[PDB]
């Protein structure tokens, strides 16, 4: 089946949406979006908080669909809801290109090839460059 | 009752206006209608709050 990995541990929830985008130029995204139960009290109503106060800004996350990997991202951008009875939280998450996109550097790149500027350039998050 | 026993039609009057000012025609309609009925009806939307202290609409 369909398996959330956070942070290493296997993170029993109850997705109600996945959807893995993948595009020809840009960065890989992830939206998952599920449901924290409030109506079935108990043990199982506050070890529940316990599970979604884990999903912190910048975790390893993991999505794997008929044992075989889907996703392998970091997240980013956790939106919860609350409406009436209600609570549901939104997860996306971002591939390891997202650690190249907001910062500005500035580089020279004197006597290199086409190939050894950008090889160099997306190893500085660990991507590696198959070519 | 109390004077006498004649009947007393439904008359229905007409204007133009919303108030009385520009009177249109008016007839008064025999054999009176045996039954009336008036509903009244008030709506009413249920709070769904988060906070549940309270049920209320």
């Amino acid at each position: 089946h369909i398996t959330l990995d956070i942070a290493g541990q296997r993170s029993t929830l109850g997705i109600r949406r996945l959807r893995v985008q993948q595009l020809i130029n840009e960065i890989p995204l992830a939206q998952l979006e599920l449901h924290i139960p409030t109506d079935n009290h108990g043990a199982a109503d506050n070890a529940v908080q316990h599970e979604v106060s884990r999903f912190t800004l910048g975790v390893r996350v993991g999505i794997a669909q008929d044992n075989k990997p889907l996703f392998d991202g970091y997240l980013v951008q956790k939106k919860m809801q609350l409406k009436g009875k209600e609570w549901s939280v939104r997860l996306e998450a971002r591939h390891a290109l997202q650690k190249l996109t907001f910062l500005p550097h500035s580089r020279v790149f004197r006597q290199q090839d086409d190939s050894t500027v950008m090889k160099g350039l997306l190893q500085s998050a660990g991507v590696k460059l198959t070519q | 009752s109390l004077l006498e026993r004649g009947l007393s039609k439904l008359t229905l009057n007409a204007w133009k206006d919303r108030e009385g000012k520009i009177p249109a025609g008016s007839m008064s309609a025999m054999y009176n209608p045996e039954t009336i009925q008036l509903d009244y009806q008030t709506r009413f939307d249920t709070e769904d709050t988060i906070n549940t202290a309270s049920q209320s609409n």
